[PDB]
């Protein structure tokens, strides 16, 4: 269980720990974040209570070092930083805890939710998506486009999802037009998983890495990241049986999540009708299709 | 974007563009089966590709043999005009491709757009016109080759005749334009026009009568008539 000691609560925020979040008033004793399950990446973000523009937050991962939050009145943000003394961090802490000025994480532990959002996230694969190689932890907030994005202004503030594109040649094999527009198995499976992801585990934390950033800082190309992966699956006839498998868990666990009052925007009604109603896989993402009719029946 | 009543001058100008219309690449008789279902066969086809300025028809006769042992032949055809068309763009010298084609029918927009990817710099557009160009079978000398053909085949027509010598580019597109509506809404009567005077005749190197500018007045009125009447004909008005 590890700790992200906060140094104050300078200014009023909503603060996320991945899926949990806690309102803390305007120099309210707050000092962060206690019992953070290892073993997992994590998030942690926030919103400002005077201004609801810019989400903005961090991920990381507590074995990669110790963490903790500073605000800073000239930037205007909290910001993650690490901490490389380990004894002066412990003592630290440790002062928090005996005068109980943190948050615990909240995890019931009936609950696999967070686990099964972040199955095939890892932590040096966020930070290649995330280019900023001094941190150990990466910051991602609202109005960061897309590599991709800036095709169609600032590169060392990116995202730099794996560009995924139907109509390229990348994804169209020459004398093949027809057949890889229309089923799409050969740019999955060999273009993108053989040659530039190498397996499905990292493509599918890709996918889930997408999603997090889309329902956290509603992260606009995040979301159409999300959904290019999706489609490109279900848009293929010729697909292993266990990633399949897999895929209908991990949306089943993502639309689950997301909140109720989210889905009109971050939901594309032609992807998500595609593929549980007209594509290879219209019958293969059982779990996925059922939750998404009596969750968010509008949509379909 | 695509292409409406609002920029008729750039069908015109001097940059380089093609329609290309798919309606009758794939073209079927429907008939009983001796059990009594239903069947098709497959009748030669052709893509109508055109370019409106120069009135150079591209005509790719389709040869029935390139149906044999397919699926979802309507989906085919698409993707076979979107193939062709890709392969006559790459067959012309630089200096004479395309710097746009116009798609008469937007379900060619995918095909043609993912056949032509090398082709980064030539726009593929739809257009709001409702062009008549699926009565191009109604020209006679063009519905006789597709059906004679044995083969695949491309053949190289001028749809207007010599009438750019004197005329604009824009009246010569307004007569075809005219005509084949025409002959699409009531193809005898725009027929019968056409050919009620035994006296004009049609050059062997030509697909339309060799009209005076008087009588292409007579003519052109008598198309509007035609396809006013069969407005009403058929409205009732
Ligand atoms: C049926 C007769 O149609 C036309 O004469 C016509 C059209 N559609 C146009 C628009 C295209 C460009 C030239 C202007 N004349």
């Amino acid at each position: 269980m590890n700790t992200v000691p906060f140094t104050s609560a300078p200014i009023e925020v909503t603060i996320g720990i991945d899926q949990y979040s806690f309102n803390v008033k305007e120099n309210q004793p707050f000092h962060g974040i206690k019992d953070i399950p290892i073993g997992h990446v994590h998030v942690i973000h926030f919103q400002h209570a005077d201004n609801s523009s810019m989400r903005y937050g961090y991920w990381f991962d507590c074995r990669m070092g110790n963490f903790y939050i500073q605000y800073d009145p000239k930037d205007g943000l909290y910001k993650m930083m690490e901490e490389r003394d380990g004894a002066k961090f412990e003592n630290i802490v440790h002062n928090f805890k005996e005068r109980q000025m943190m948050v615990s994480y909240p995890k019931i532990d009936e609950d696999d939710t967070w686990y099964n959002l972040t199955e095939f996230v890892q932590m040096d694969k966020i930070r290649k998506i995330v280019r900023k190689d001094e941190n150990q932890f990466s910051y991602v907030d609202s109005s960061m486009t897309t590599v991709q994005e800036n095709e169609l202004s600032d590169p060392a503030h990116s995202l730099n999802y794996t560009v995924i594109n139907f109509k390229s040649r990348e994804a169209i094999r020459p004398g093949h037009e027809m057949e890889d527009f229309l089923d799409k198995s050969y740019y999955l499976n060999t273009v993108m998983l053989q040659g530039i992801f190498k397996n499905s585990s990292n493509y599918f934390g890709e996918l889930q890495f997408a999603f997090l950033n889309a329902m956290f800082f509603g992260n606009y190309g995040s979301s159409l990241q999300w959904h290019a992966m999706i489609e490109l699956i279900c848009s293929s006839a010729t697909v292993p049986k266990h990633m399949l498998d897999k895929l209908d868990e991990i949306l089943y666990y993502q639309i689950k999540t997301l909140p109720e009052q989210y889905s009109d925007i971050l939901l594309n009604e032609r992807v998500w009708n595609i593929c549980l109603y007209s594509s290879f896989q219209k019958n293969s993402l059982h779990n996925t299709e059922k939750i998404m009719e009596n969750k968010y029946p509008e949509l379909l | 974007g695509a292409m409406n009543s609002s920029n008729y001058a750039e069908l015109f100008n001097n940059d380089i563009k093609l329609f290309v219309d798919d309606t009758n690449v794939y073209r079927v008789t429907v008939h009983k089966t001796f059990e009594g279902n239903v069947a098709t066969k497959a009748i030669n086809g052709c893509i109508f590709t055109l370019n409106p300025k120069t009135g150079h028809l591209f005509l790719k006769i389709i040869h029935t043999s390139v149906w044999a042992g397919q699926k979802r032949l309507s989906q085919l055809a698409k993707w076979k005009t979107a193939e062709e068309v890709s392969a006559l763009v790459r067959s012309l010298p630089k200096e004479e491709q395309p710097k746009q084609i116009i798609v008469t029918r937007k379900a060619m927009l995918d095909p043609l757009e993912v056949h032509m990817l090398d082709f980064p710099n030539i726009a593929i557009r739809p257009t709001e016109l409702r062009l008549p160009f699926s009565a191009a079978m109604s020209i006679d000398k063009l519905s006789d080759v597709v059906m004679k053909a044995t083969e695949p085949q491309m053949v190289l027509f001028n749809i207007y005749d010599d009438w750019l010598d004197r005329i604009s580019s824009y009246t010569a597109f307004s007569r075809l334009t005219l005509l084949l509506r025409a002959l699409k809404t009531n193809e005898e009567s725009a027929k019968m026009i056409l050919l009620s005077d035994p006296t004009i005749t049609i050059k062997s190197y030509h697909l339309w009568p060799s009209f005076t500018d008087e009588q292409w007045i007579t003519i052109e009125s008598q198309m509007r008539d035609l396809i006013l009447t069969e407005y009403g004909r058929k409205y009732n008005v």
